[PDB]
RNA sequence: GAAAGAAUUAAAUUAAUAUAAUGGUAUAACUGUGCGAUAAUUGUAACACAAACGAGUGAAACAAGUACGUAAGUAUGGCAUAAUGAACAAAUAACACUGAUUGUAAAGGUUAUUGAUAACGAAUAAAAGUUACGCUAGGGAAGGGUAAUAUAGCGAAAGAGUAGAUAUUGUAAGCUAUGUUUGCCACCUUCGACUCAACAUUUCCUCUUGGUUGUAAAAGCUAAGAAGGGUUUGACUGUUCGUCAAUUAAAAUGUUACGUGAGUUGGGUUAAAUACGAUGUGAAUCAGUAUGGUUCCUAUCUGCUGAAGGAAA
RNA sequence: UAAUAUUUAAAAUCAAAUAUAUAUAUAUUUGUUAAUAGAUAAUAUACGGAUCUUAAUAAUAAGAAUUAUUUAAUUCCUUGGAAUAUUAUAUUUUAAAAUAUAAAUACUGAAUAUCUAAAUAUUAUUAUUACUAAUAAUAAUAAUAUGGUAAUAGAACAUUUAAUGAUAAUAUAUAUUAGUUAUUAAUUAAUAUAUGUAUUAAUUAAAUAGAGAA
RNA sequence: UAGCCUUUAUAAAUAAUAAUUAUUAUAUAAUAUAUUAUAUAAAGAAUGGUACAGCAAUUAAUAUAUAUUAGGGAACUAGUUUUUUAAUAAUAUUAAAUCUCGAAAUAUUUAAUUAUAUAUAAUAAAGAGUCAGAUUAUGUGCGAUAAGGUAAAUAAUCUAAAGGGAAACAGCCCAGAUUAAGAUAUAAAGUUCCUAAUAAAUAAUAAGUGAAAUAAAUAUUAAAAU
RNA sequence: AGUAUGAAAAUGAUUAUUUUAUAAGCAAUCAUGAAUAUAUUAUAUUAUAUUAAUGAUGUACCUUUUGUAUAAUGGGUCAGCAAGUAAUUAAUAUUAGUAAAACAAUAAGUUAUAAAUAAAUAGAAUAUAUAUAAAAAAAUAUAUUAAAUAUUU
């Protein structure tokens, strides 16, 4: 019909940014948990080195960041494996996979844990 | 403690829940940079448009005034009048 | 230790529910019984749900009366969700509201009720066809996609093959390719003959080759390479096709807008005439039949066939 | 260690890493085949094309432009530092060796963002100018906003007519060319043609008020 | 007509949008086996029955040298045994648009708090245009798990969106053009030349496989693991 | 189809400058050599203007569409003419005049000044009082209204 040419691979190039992409996710996450442990630290009653400083790092009570640091939920760049970085599972596909580079938005979207035998 | 929030991504072909998000954290245009105080709601928030958002945490905010003022480029000169 | 009572726990559930299906229901709405035929009453209904409006749904509370209940209370029909129809014009009652000079009346209004528009927001009380003699405004409110079917090929091998699946054959089921058939989609608005052919190869002949208890030879069968050359004249039919005749080494299959109508023809085929069969009460109609029957174009550009002029040699 | 019959797995198992008490245990995370054939039609090969697979002997020198996993020299500790190596340069010493320095921030890439100016509108601060001065005009500073069909809203300009109306052939009107002002307009200069000269500037009123689309 | 848009304005106006707290459990500390504070874990107030998961009940399917109920056939002298036929029971295994006993995420959604106020909501007086949409992705119905098909659902873009990339490109990937300027960050995409920009590391490939549109069953050859 | 005038365009011929006979596509824009022309401050190593070396970028315009370079509509070019106007009303807004009145002022009349009801002889002191409607003995209940040392809406 009408040519999208669009291919069933990334080239190199696309994988690396994809993965600067989610290393900066991860990134954020970590910065906004490491701001929450410096607020506490504030409100308990310590400076902000001091904060930085401290061994016993709070972690956060909210649930959705909560989540977000669980590997087992959120992984990390270093954790994840090669075949969810540019693969994500497509219920009606070939091998049941197809390239992330093909979902809609795919550069703002997050999507790390594929199905688990899938 | 404050963070400072950038909006790296921009909001078109973002579905209209994020952008809604996005412009009650106070971020209105790509690039724009916000300096927020850090409580849990805030980065709940943040968390939701993660994807969109560059953080980093900061020691003190600044005024738009004094963002501009760092901004600024050397003008490499001084004027004198005669 | 016994008897009786009160029970409690488990199971409750597809039984039953006026009626479909769903959700509910034993604390029963389900069943039985007493009383009662009364809440299947009368004025105000806030506020919600729903919702374009018209409508719809639940409903607290205030007041008037009634039923059952020792009382608490409960009852504004049905366990819930269907069971319906606007206005207009008529009709019947009540109201005491206006009464066109006054009084009566008539007439209108208010309240209550009646019959339907099922194309069910209902154009009128009242309405079917045909046009190929037609006309106006408009809209498009073979190609492209697909490959079900078709053709072609593969994998596996039930079974044929005087023996033995795999010389040759190859059920039904599997996996594909093509876009040559019959379809589907709705992006987009003519079959043959003559002439000239160009291209393809899934090769009909000719050239090379492998297999062939089924290669003794000769004829064949089947497969690989191969597109250089070649691949028909008649009777019939508008026919492409098809059936024959005579040939031929062979009489291959396609693609090219099912090549080619600003190159020809117009026999078929969708106009006006007419007739026959059928259908219709009829005008007329037909996946009918038959005779007749209308388009034209001096070539601007591309292109191609030739022939010159200019030019840088 | 040969032959042997399956499987193409990190579930289990092992290895490595992270988080919890912590030289262990617990929990999580990651790590397990490749070629060739099968393969195919019609204007012309068809990764967009050129083209790309490396080799001693020799290059101050090429070594995938494919596929998979990565990095921004390589290794360790926790963006940094260190070491190692490489390259380049300088200086000394005998084409080498030593010392010092630098490079390690890969790069391109939009009308994105910033910077750099300009315009407009709004919000908040000003400064100057002039007697709803709590205003207007202009200029600053900070911020936010400025794609747009159907459509809504606001503001201007050209043309022509009516009311008011100086002026002047060194003037005017129209035209051409070159300038000027953030410029559908007007103005300046030169040139050509009129014309004893504006319905002229400006404010109102109005419109047969603007044409590549029938 | 409502929906979506605009103009002007109103206020004992923050009602709007987004998130957080809200629950359960464990550990520690303090008071009276309870309450508070701190830390940690848990898909964490309330609403729900899709995926997934399941075979319970309902609807369906399979297997028994198992048990029972009768029948057919059979041996010896009606009784009996075996071979079974069907049904029911038992035990095991299975699936479904209109089965859900378990059961996500997304979702609907509440009060207070915090952030958005040059901001959002509500209301009042006025105006419109629109009511043949398209594609992409996801989950579907119809079709044959055909269609650049058709019908709806969710999101985006196009419509009305120029710019960079996808060779060319409405709908893809990034990014919204007030006007310039061109120094610095860059997005998606790229870096032998065409063509702006590149150097490395480890493997694999010898087919030009492949190099921005992956063609299947199967066959052959090798390689690992047991 | 008046008379003058007429450097308005389309269109033709001709001359000058420049570019052009190895080059391929909305004929422009941006970059950028070269040649020519003009300039009474080119002082020049100058400035403008003209011109298809050369390079890059660049699917005409309208209409109608989900969508057009489309091989969809429309146009041979230029000049002239060619389309939201008027009357009588109504409602909203803004500003002006007057204002518990306004316009007209011959008398009328229009709107406002009181809400409500189908209509009738009914009708205004914080609200919980009052008015009208259905109801009623009167209240309640529903709807809308009026009503707060003063100077009316
Ligand atoms: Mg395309
Ligand atoms: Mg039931
Ligand atoms: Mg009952
Ligand atoms: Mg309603
Ligand atoms: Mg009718
Ligand atoms: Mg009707
Ligand atoms: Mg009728
Ligand atoms: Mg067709
Ligand atoms: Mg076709
Ligand atoms: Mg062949
Ligand atoms: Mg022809
Ligand atoms: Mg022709
Ligand atoms: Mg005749
Ligand atoms: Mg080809
Ligand atoms: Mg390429
Ligand atoms: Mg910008
Ligand atoms: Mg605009
Ligand atoms: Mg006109
Ligand atoms: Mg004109
Ligand atoms: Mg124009
Ligand atoms: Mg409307
Ligand atoms: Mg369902
Ligand atoms: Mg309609
Ligand atoms: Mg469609
Ligand atoms: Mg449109
Ligand atoms: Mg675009
Ligand atoms: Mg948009
Ligand atoms: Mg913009
Ligand atoms: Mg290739
Ligand atoms: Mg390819
Ligand atoms: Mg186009
Ligand atoms: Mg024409």
């Amino acid at each position: 019909g009408l040519l999208w040419k669009i291919p069933w691979r990334m080239s190199t190039h696309q994988k690396t940014r994809q993965r600067e992409r989610l290393r900066n996710v991860d990134q954020v996450i970590k910065q906004l948990t490491l701001g929450l442990h410096v607020q506490r630290c504030q409100d308990k009653g310590l400076t902000y080195q001091e904060a930085m400083e401290s061994k016993k790092k709070y972690k956060p009570r909210s649930k959705s960041l909560r989540l977000l640091n669980k590997p087992s939920v959120f992984p990390k760049e270093n954790q994840m494996s090669s075949k969810d970085k540019y693969w994500t599972f497509d219920k009606k596909a070939v091998g049941y996979r197809k390239g992330i580079h093909k979902v809609p938005k795919w550069t703002k979207i997050s999507i790390r844990k594929a199905p688990k035998f899938f | 403690v404050f963070y400072k929030v950038t909006l790296s991504r921009s909001l078109i072909g973002v579905p209209h829940t994020t952008k809604s998000i996005v412009k009650s954290l106070g971020l209105g245009k790509r690039g724009s940079i916000v300096y927020k105080k850090v409580n849990p709601a805030i980065a709940g928030s943040l968390a939701k448009v993660k994807e969109l958002v560059k953080v980093e945490v900061t020691e003190h905010e600044l005024t738009p005034s004094q963002q501009r003022e760092l901004r600024k480029s050397n003008p490499g000169f001084i004027v004198e009048k005669r």
